[PDB]
C-alpha cells in the first residue's frame, strides 16, 4: 500500500533542504565518491515565517535507513516533515481532564504519521505509547561547548610532576648537605651555593675547593642545566596540543551540578534533555536556570555555544561529537553517561514491529551500519594547534607565585 | 510466583561463590542458585544438586528487577556450556534453554543477534556489545641524557681541558689554581662563583667558552626537548588494516585471530567473513584465559572477543601494559537483553523495569561501584615522567658517590 | 646531409634569445644563430629580410646534440605566426602549425606533445616531463602578551620594594636601591648581574627561572607553526571548482592558446568560462599577479614553473601540492607527420638518455638556487623581519632610552 | 574485428598483482580502497612455489590490468594475459652462441611470437628500441635507490644554519653600537673596560670591573640584559625550532655520493639482474666499478631484493621509482634514499610493423588527458603513506658539532696567532 513517514531536521541523520528551481533535487557526489540519495519531504518550510507546508528534498543517514528499511519490506513510503517542527511531548493544554502528543508522536498518535525515521531517542515515557526497533545508534549524554588559553598555573610545576621537583629540592639539600660533609655561616654557605647554583643568583659568596666537593657541585650545575633544561623542555612542549581544559563536566561533574548564570549550561525546550535535569528533585535548582534560559531548537544552541553565548551544552553524544568533528570550535564532555541509542518507532499491533526490528538485527550483522558510518560520520580535521597571544594569564599565574613567595618571604 | 531462571556463569555479570559454611546460608548481595553436575557425583549418579551463592552485576538486576515486578526467583545456571550457538537447527546455551522453555527469562552475559531474536525475543539493551579484538602492547618506551649525544663528554671534557691548559698559558695578593671550574661554571648556565681573570687576552678566549658554553646550552635545551616532544601516539592502521579476516597474511609476519567455536562472536564472523571462519575455526580458542594467555605471553597476535568485558578489563590490567585497539572501537553495535518467551510474555513491562533501572541512573552507580576502574578512572591517567628524573638524578647521584670514591681516593693518594 | 629546416620560440630557461655579440659579431658561448622574419614592415623591404639573434638554452643544447648524433644540417629559424601551436578555424597556425604547413620540417621547443597536436603532426620520445601544476604565495618579536614592559616595570618596583627589605651591609648613598633594581632587573633578564647581593635575590632569580623560562618556552611556541601549507592543495578543491564562495574571490588564470588551455576547455567547461575572464598575460607578469595579491594562486605548464621556483629569488612562490603534477603529457621534438626520421630521432633521443647527459644538462639550466636547500623545508631559513622588529624595539627604546639620558641630563 | 593476441606481463607488485585461485578456480572478489569492485584476469605463469617452473593459471590484478582493460575498450581487440617463462624482463644476451646474441625475457618472447603485446612497467630505453617500439610513456618515473630506514641522522649544516650572514652582521652592529655606546654613555660623556662592560653583560660573565651605574645606562643596560634574554631566547627558540620538520640525513646523497661511487664492501647495493638497469650500468662504462660489484650481488626477481633491502641483507637497491617508491607507501622499513636519475617512462611494446602503436599510443595520450590515468594513480598507489614520522635528532652528531667546536678551537690557535699578532 502506502504509509506516511514523518521526520525531524536534524544535522548529521536528516537534511531537509528545498529543490532547485525546476523541482527536482540536485544530483551531487560525496566525498566517498557516492550518489547521495534524496526523497520529496512535505514539512514547514521554516524560511517563510508563515509555517506553510512545502516539499522538499531529504537526504541523510536516516534517509539511507528508510530506503533501505523500504526495501526490506515490500512496502512503499511517503515522507514528510513534522509540522510543529519539535521532536514530541506529552501535555494537556485545552483539556483538564484529557491529555495528548504532540510532534512526530502527536501525529503518529492521531493517525497523521504511520513511522517515525529520524534520530528517535528510546526511554520508558514514550515506551508506555509506542513501540521501538532494535537501536540503529549507539550514543550517549556530552555536554558540548566551544572552549577557548595555555596556562591556568603557575608555569614552574606544570612541566615536573609534584615527584620531579620535590627531587630536585631533595638533591639541592643532598648536594648542599652532601657538600658540607664532603668538604668536612657554613650551613648559609651550602645553602648558598646549592641554592644560588640552580637559580643563577651569581652571589659568589663560597665555594669548596675538595675534588668530591668541586664534582659534586659540577654534578649539581650539570643535573641544574638538566633539569631547568627539562622544565623548559616539558614547559615547551605544552604549547601545542595542549591537553584540553575541565570545561569538559562529565557524569560527576561540578559545573553540571551547579547552575550560575555565567557558565551557561542548558536544553533544547520541547526536549528529553529538558526532562532529564527537571524530573530529579535535585537537579531542580539548576532546572531553574534551565527554566528562563532554554533554548527550543538544538542549532541555536549550537550557535550560541559557537557565539560564545551558552557555555556548555547537554546533548547526545551522536549529534554533539558530530558537531565537535565538523565544528572544531566545540568539545563534548568526558566520562560519557546517560548512553542511549536511536531507533525507528511503531504503533504496537503493527506485525512489521517483529521483522523489522530483527532485519536492524541484521542490518548490524551484516555490517551494513558500518557503511553508512562511513558515508555520514567522517571527522573533518582542524587546525591541530598557535596559542600566540595567550600567554598574559599564565604569566600573571607564575609571577603570582613570584610575589607570593615575596610575601611569605615578608612574613619570615 | 517463582520462577526459575537459567543462566551462565561469566565475571563479572554473574560471579558464583559457595555459600559460607559457618552461615550455611547466603550472605549479602547473593541470591541462592544450584548447579549439577552429571559426570561426577555423591548419589543417585549425580542426582545431587550443589547449593550456592550468586551475585554480581546481572544478578543485581535480576534481584532489583525480582523487588521491582514482584516475581520470586530460584535461580539455575546451565549444564551444558554455550552463548547463544545453534548447531543442526537445535540452538544450546542461555538462548536455547531460552528457546527449550527451562528458563522464563535468561539474564547473563548473552548477546543479541538476528538468528536468536528470529526464534526468541530480547529486551531493551543494558549494555552496548558487539565484535572487537584484543591486543597488548609492549611498554618499551625509553632520559634527560638521550638530549646530549655522547660526543658531549669526549669532546665537551677534552676541548675544556685543552682550552684551560692552552688558553690559561693564553692568558699566560693571592693566585688560586686553575680556573676550569670556573669554564665549567660557565658552560653549566652561568651561576659561576669564581673571579674571572683580570688580564687583557684571556678577555677573549673566556668569551668563546661562553658561546660554546651557551650553544651546549642550547643544545642540552633543544635536545632535550626534542626526545621527550615524542610521545602520546598510536599509529596502528584502523578501519580493518590487518584484512586477516579475508586475508591472513599482512605487514606482519602473521596474524592470529580466535574466537569461542559454537559462539556467538564464532558465527558472526562465520556468516561475515569465511575466510575468517576457516582461520577462526583452525584458530579456536578453549577458554577466555587461555586466549589471554596468549596475547601476554606472545602466543597470540590478537584475539576476537565480546567488546564489554575486554572494555572492563582495561582497568583489570596492572601496569595498564594491555589495551583496546581503536580507544574503544565497537564493530557489531548489538546489546545485552534479558530474554522472553516467543510473541508472548511480560516483555513490554520488563522492559519498563529495565529502562526504569537506567532512568533512575542505577547504570551509572553501578558502572560507578563496578565497572569503574582505578585504572583509567583518572581523565586520561605532558608532565615529566618519574623515569627521566630518575635518568638524571642516576647520574647525578652516580657522580655524588663517586665523588666520595674520588674522596677515599684522594685520602689514599693524600696519606702517601 | 639534409636541409631539416627547425622552428622554434624564445621561452626560458628552455630556449634564451641573447643579442649578438657587438665585439665577436657572432654568437658569443654556445649559442646558435637564429633569424626571425619581421613580414609587416623593414625599412626598406616588405616580408623579405630576417634580423640576427642568438638561441641558447636547454632546448637548444638538445637539439644540437640530438642533430650532432643524426647526420643533419638545420639552419634555426623563429616562429613569426602565433607562438607554439593553436588551431583556428581548422587551420594549423603556431609552430605545429608551420611544421604541419611544410614552412617547417621540424619544430623543437618548449612544445606539449597532445592527442589533437599529434594529429597533424609527428612526435618524438619525450625528453622532459611537463605538465598542468599549480603554485601560489601564501596570502596568510615575543609573546609579550601586554606584560613584558608592565611586568619589568612592576619587577623593577618589586626589585625596590625588595631592596629595602633586604636591609643589609653597607650601601653608598641615603641610587642604591635602584643599583638592587638594576642588578636584580638584569638577573630577571637572565642573570649577568655583576653587582654581589647582599633572599630578595633568590626570589628575582626564581622569578628568572620561571619567567625566564616562559619566555624562552612561549618563544619556542610562535615559532613552532608549521607553516609552507598551501592555500588550496588538491586541485580539485572547492576553491578552484566554486569561486564565488570565499570572499574575496580567489583570482587565478592562465595563458592562452598552449595545452593547459585547451586541455581545460576540453576537460572543464564552467571552470574554463570562469578563468578566461581572469586569464594573465605573460609568465613575469602572472608571477606578479601571484605575488602582488592581484592573482591568490596562480596555474600553468610544470616545468617552466619549476625552473621559475628554483630561480625565483627569495623562493617565495612555490608550487601548490608539494609538486602535484597533472595530465602527464611530456615535450618533444615535433617531425613531419606521416613520414619522417620517426625512429631515428626517437634512437638518438634514447641513446642520449642511455650515456645519462640530460642530468649534466639539467645540472647546467634546470637546477636552481632553490632546490639547492636543504633536505627540509627549512620553514623560515633565518629572521629578517621578525629580527628587525626586535632591533626596531632595541633602536626605539635605545633613542627613547636617550631621550631619557638628554632628560635625565 | 576480433584479433585475438596473445598478451606477457611480468610481476611489478603495484602495477601487476599475481595471487593464487581460489578452491572454485575463479578469482577472489575484493573490494577497492575507494570502495569499488577489484579487476581481475587469468594468468598463464611459472608456478614459484614448485620445483618444476609448470605452468600454473592465476588471477592477476593492477594498474596494468585495468589499463589493459580501458585500451581493449578503446580499441576493437580481444587479449589472453600470461606472465613471461624466464621470469625476467628483456635483455640481451649470448649463453652459448660467442657470435650471435638473442633477446631473453618478455622482449625476447615478444620478439619469439609466443605474445603479440607485453603491457607492464617496461622501461624505455635505446637497446631495446631498435628492436620493440614503444608508445608515448603511459608512466613517467625515474630510477631511486633504496635503503633500510637507519638511525635518525641529522641535517648536516654549519653552526649557523639558523641565521645567515646578513643578519649576523646586524647584530655584531648592535653589539659594537651598545659597546662603544656604553663607552659614550658611560660617566655622561675605559674604552676596553666599557666592551667588557656591555660584552660582560651581554654573555653574563659578570666580572664587574667596569659597569655604568647611570640610570640612562642602567636603564639601558637592563634594556640591554632584556634584549639578552630575548636574544638568547630567539637563538635557543629556534635553534629548537629546525628541530622538528627536519629531512633525516638521506642516506646516499645521489648516485654520486661518496659511498656510492667507491665500491666499499660496508655498502653493498645491486640491482634486478637481466633487467633495464643490468643494461643501464652494463653499457655505461664508467660505472664498471659499480656493475663490478653489482655484477655479483644482482637478483633474478625484484621482491627477493626489496625484502633483502628489508632484511639488512642489502644495503641499498637502484630500481624503478614507482615501485620503490609505492614500497615505501607500503612499508615503514624502507626509504628511498637520493636524487632521481635515469627518468624514463614505462609504455605499452609491441613490434615495430605494427599499426596498433599508432592508435594505441594515441589512446595513451588520451588517457592521459582524459584523467583516467590520475584514477588509476588513486586505485593502485593507494598512497597510505606512513606519515607524521617525526625526526629524532641524535643527541649530537660530531658533524654540525664538529662545525663549531672546530670554529672554536680554530679561533684558540688562530688566537695564539693573535697573542702573536699582539707581540708586535
Ligand atoms: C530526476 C529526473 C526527473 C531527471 C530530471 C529531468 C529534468 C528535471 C532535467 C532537465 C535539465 C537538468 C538539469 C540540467 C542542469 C542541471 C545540472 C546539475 O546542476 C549543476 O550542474 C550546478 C551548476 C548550476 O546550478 O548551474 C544538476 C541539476 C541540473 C539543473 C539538471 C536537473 C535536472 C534537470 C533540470
Ligand atoms: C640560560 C637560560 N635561561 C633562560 C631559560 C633557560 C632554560 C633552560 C636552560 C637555560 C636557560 C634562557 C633563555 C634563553 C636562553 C638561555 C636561557
Ligand atoms: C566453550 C567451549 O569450548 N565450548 C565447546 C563447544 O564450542 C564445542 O562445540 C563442544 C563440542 O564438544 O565442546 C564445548 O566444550
Ligand atoms: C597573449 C595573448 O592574448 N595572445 C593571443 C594568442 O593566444 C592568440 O592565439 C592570438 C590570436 O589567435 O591573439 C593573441 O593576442
Ligand atoms: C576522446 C578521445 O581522445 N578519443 C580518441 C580520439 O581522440 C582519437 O583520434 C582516436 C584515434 O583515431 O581514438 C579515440 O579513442
Ligand atoms: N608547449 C606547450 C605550451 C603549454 C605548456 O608548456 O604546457 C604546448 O605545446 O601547448
Ligand atoms: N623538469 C624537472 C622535473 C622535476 C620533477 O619531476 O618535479 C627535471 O627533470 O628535473
Ligand atoms: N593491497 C590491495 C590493493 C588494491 C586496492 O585495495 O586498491 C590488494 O591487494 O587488494
Amino acid at each position: 500500500t502506502r504509509l506516511k513517514i514523518v521526520t525531524i531536521h536534524q544535522e548529521p541523520f536528516v537534511y531537509v533542504r528545498p529543490t532547485t528551481s525546476d523541482g527536482t533535487c540536485r544530483e551531487e557526489y560525496t566525498i566517498n565518491g557516492d550518489p547521495i540519495k534524496k526523497v520529496i519531504c512535505n514539512g514547514p518550510d521554516e524560511t517563510i515565517p508563515g509555517r506553510p507546508t512545502v516539499p522538499q528534498c531529504c537526504y541523510g543517514f536516516c534517509v539511507d535507513l528508510l530506503i533501505k528499511l523500504a526495501r526490506e519490506m515490500d512496502f512503499t513510503y511517503e515522507v514528510h516533515l513534522v509540522a510543529d517542527g519539535k521532536f514530541g511531548t506529552q501535555e494537556r493544554v485545552n483539556n483538564s481532564n484529557a491529555a495528548a502528543w504532540n510532534g512526530m508522536m502527536g501525529e503518529l498518535l492521531s493517525g497523521q504519521a504511520d513511522m517515525i525515521v529520524a534520530p528517535l531517542t528510546i526511554n520508558n515515557e514514550r515506551a508506555q505509547y509506542i513501540e521501538f526497533s532494535k537501536p540503529f545508534k549507539y550514543q550517549g549524554l556530552t555536554i558540548l561547548v566551544k572552549k577557548e588559553p595555555r596556562s591556568t598555573l603557575d608555569s614552574f610545576m606544570q612541566p615536573f610532576q609534584s615527584t620531579l621537583w620535590l627531587l630536585v629540592g631533595l638533591s639541592v639539600h643532598v648536594v648542599a648537605v652532601m657538600l658540607y660533609l664532603l668538604d668536612r655561616l657554613t650551613l648559609s654557605s651550602a645553602m648558598w651555593f646549592s641554592w644560588r647554583v640552580l637559580l643563577n643568583s651569581g652571589l659568589g659568596e663560597g665555594a669548596p675547593r675538595s675534588f668530591s666537593a668541586r664534582i659534586l657541585g659540577m654534578v649539581w650545575a650539570g643535573f641544574a642545566m638538566i633539569i631547568v633544561a627539562s622544565y623548559t623542555a616539558n614547559l615547551a612542549a605544552f604549547l601545542v596540543l595542549r591537553r584540553p581544559e575541565e570545561r569538559i563536566t562529565g557524569i560527576n561533574d561540578p559545573r553540571l551540578r551547579n547552575p550560575s548564570d555565567k557558565f551557561i549550561y542548558a536544553t533544547v525546550k520541547q526536549s528529553s534533555v529538558d526532562i532529564y535535569f527537571r524530573r530529579q528533585v535535585e537537579l531542580s535548582t539548576m532546572y531553574r536556570h534551565m527554566e528562563k534560559h532554554n533554548y527550543e531548537s538544538a542549532a541555536e544552541a549550537i550557535q550560541a555555544v559557537r557565539d560564545n553565548k551558552l557555555h556548555a551544552f547537554i546533548w547526545d553524544s551522536a549529534v554533539l561529537e558530530f558537531e565537535a568533528s565538523q565544528k572544531c570550535d566545540l568539545v563534548t564532555t568526558g566520562e560519557l553517561f546517560f548512553r542511549s541509542g536511536f531507533g525507528i518507532g511503531m504503533r504496537k499491533d503493527s506485525p512489521w514491529k517483529q521483522e523489522v526490528s530483527l532485519n536492524i538485527l541484521k542490518s548490524h550483522e551484516n555490517g551494513f551500519m558500518e557503511e553508512l558510518d562511513k558515508t555520514w560520520v567522517r571527522y573533518q580535521e582542524c587546525d591541530s594547534r598557535a596559542p600566540a597571544t595567550l600567554t598574559f594569564e599564565n604569566m600573571a599565574g607564575v609571577f603570582m607565585l613570584v610575589a607570593g613567595g615575596i610575601v611569605a618571604g615578608i612574613f619570615l | 510466583e517463582h520462577l526459575s531462571i537459567v543462566t551462565l556463569e561469566e565475571a563479572p555479570f554473574v560471579i558464583v561463590e559457595d555459600v559460607d559454611p559457618l552461615s550455611g546460608t547466603c550472605m549479602r548481595n547473593t541470591v541462592p542458585c544450584r548447579k549439577q553436575i552429571r559426570p561426577e557425583n555423591r548419589t543417585e549418579e549425580g542426582g545431587n544438586y550443589i547449593k550456592r551463592c550468586c551475585k554480581g552485576f546481572c544478578i543485581d538486576i535480576l534481584k532489583k528487577i525480582a523487588k521491582t515486578v514482584k516475581f520470586t526467583y530460584d535461580l539455575y545456571l546451565v549444564t551444558n556450556g554455550k552463548h547463544g550457538k545453534k548447531i543442526n537447527g537445535v540452538w544450546n546455551g542461555m538462548i536455547g534453554e531460552v528457546v527449550t522453555k527451562r528458563a522464563y527469562m535468561a539474564v547473563g552475559s548473552l548477546t543479541i543477534n538476528e538468528e536468536r531474536s528470529e526464534v526468541v525475543d530480547f529486551s531493551v539493551p543494558f549494555i552496548e556489545t558487539g565484535i572487537s579484538v584484543m591486543v597488548s602492547r609492549s611498554n618499551g618506551t625509553v632520559a634527560f641524557l638521550e638530549p646530549f649525544s655522547a660526543d658531549v663528554w669526549v669532546m665537551m671534557f677534552v676541548m675544556l681541558l685543552i682550552v684551560s691548559a692552552v688558553a690559561v698559558f693564553v692568558f699566560e695578593s693571592f693566585t688560586i689554581g686553575k680556573a676550569i671550574w670556573l669554564l665549567w661554571g660557565l658552560v653549566f648556565n652561568n651561576s659561576l662563583p669564581v673571579q674571572n681573570p683580570k688580564g687583557t687576552t684571556s678577555k677573549i678566549m673566556v668569551s668563546v667558552w661562553a658561546f660554546f658554553a651557551v650553544i651546549f646550552l642550547a643544545s642540552y635545551t633543544a635536545n632535550l626537548a626534542a626526545f621527550m616532544i615524542q610521545r602520546r601516539y598510536v599509529d596502528q592502521v584502523s578501519g580493518l588494516s590487518d584484512k586477516k579476516f579475508q586475508r591472513p597474511n599482512d605487514f606482519s609476519p602473521a596474524f592470529r585471530f580466535g574466537t569461542v567455536p559454537n559462539g556467538s562472536t564464532e558465527r558472526n564472523i562465520r556468516n561475515n567473513y569465511l575466510e575468517m571462519h576457516s582461520y577462526m575455526v583452525k584458530f579456536n580458542q578453549r577458554s577466555v584465559q587461555d586466549a589471554l594467555l596468549s596475547l601476554k605471553s606472545g602466543k597470540l597476535d590478537a584475539f576476537i572477543y565480546d567488546a564489554a568485558v575486554l572494555n572492563y578489563m582495561a582497568g583489570r590490567d596492572e601496569g595498564c601494559k594491555l589495551v583496546t585497539i581503536g580507544s574503544g572501537k565497537v564493530f557489531a553495535t548489538t546489546g545485552y537483553g534479558i530474554a522472553i518467551q516467543k510473541d508472548s510474555g511480560w516483555k513490554r513491562q520488563v522492559d519498563l523495569a529495565i529502562l526504569q533501572l537506567f532512568g533512575d541512573g542505577e547504570m551509572e552507580e553501578l558502572e560507578a561501584l563496578w565497572l569503574t576502574g582505578i585504572c583509567h578512572n583518572e581523565k586520561n591517567e605532558s608532565q615529566l615522567d618519574i623515569d627521566n628524573m630518575a635518568g638524571v638524578f642516576y647520574m647525578l647521584a652516580a657522580a655524588m658517590a663517586l665523588s666520595l670514591i674520588t674522596f677515599i681516593m684522594e685520602h689514599l693518594f693524600y696519606k702517601s
